């Protein structure tokens, strides 16, 4: 059963389309948070902190945004630089809301032989200690990818809820007692 | 101390945004400012918090003449 901690989530990425072209230039001139550095790129990254997130606008008019905790949160600030370019003078609209990726991490609190996990577990565990101190595991239900760490944290990444985090988390527990 | 107390009113200013400050800064880069905000952020989030509720301009200009009247003042007062 469950070790009584739970995976909490790190971050969250989301997508929106705007609906409308923009000027990146423009975007840069008037609005009090804006880069335009074209001779490196050519794009205007926002970032608030209720939620605490940020994003990057483009002139043909896409948003994606991350740095959120929650999902909601993450589509709570997507509604805030839509209000933005709206009020910005661009006929901006929140037009199909896509949720990308999440990331979480958690606990065992005992510590972690990876040897072991690497002798047993080789064909889908990469363990290589020579330049990642981790070891590397992709799960396939769900689509998860796993690292983890003689410590006992482990970091999991490549879901689309916090359903899949926990279910995976729960998954490999008992490989990670034994 | 006035290097800080710059970052902050620029992050007002420009928002949390930092190729541009650090394009308009001399001697600063991006992951410079990202690092700033990271060690800012733990203490200074309140002030930070201020930096997004009032429409005070932004400008090269001014702000561009400002910048460098309070560096030469602050490098000649040092």
């Amino acid at each position: 059963g469950p070790s009584g901690i739970v995976p909490q989530l790190q971050n969250i990425v989301s997508t929106v389309n705007l609906g409308c072209k923009l000027d990146l230039k423009t975007i840069a001139l008037r609005a009090r948070n804006a880069e335009y550095n074209p001779k490196r790129f050519a794009a205007v990254i926002m970032r608030i902190r209720e939620p605490r997130t940020t994003a990057l606008i483009f002139s043909s008019g896409k948003m994606v945004c991350t740095g959120a905790k929650s999902e909601e949160q993450s589509r709570l600030a997507a509604r805030k630089y839509a209000r933005v370019v709206q009020k910005l003078g661009f006929p901006a609209k929140f037009l199909d809301f896509k949720i990308q990726n999440m990331v979480g991490s958690c606990d065992v609190k005992f510590p972690i032989r990876l040897e072991g996990l690497v002798l047993t577990h080789q064909q889908f565990s990469s363990y290589e200690p020579e330049l990642f101190p981790g070891l590397i595991y992709r799960m396939i239900k769900p689509r998860i990818v796993l690292l983890i760490f003689v410590s006992g944290k482990v970091v999991l990444t490549g879901a689309k809820v916090r359903a899949e985090i926990y279910e995976a988390f729960e998954n490999i527990y008992p490989i990670l007692k034994g | 101390n006035k290097e800080t107390d710059m970052f902050f009113l620029a992050i007002s200013m420009v928002g949390t945004d930092f190729s541009m400050i650090g394009q308009l800064f001399p001697h600063r880069a991006r992951i410079e400012i990202k690092n700033k905000f990271k060690r800012e952020e733990k203490t200074n989030g309140w002030r930070i918090d201020k930096a997004f509720q009032e429409k005070r301009p932004f400008d090269f200009d001014f702000f561009a003449h400002l910048l460098q009247k309070v560096l030469a003042e602050e490098e000649k007062r040092k």
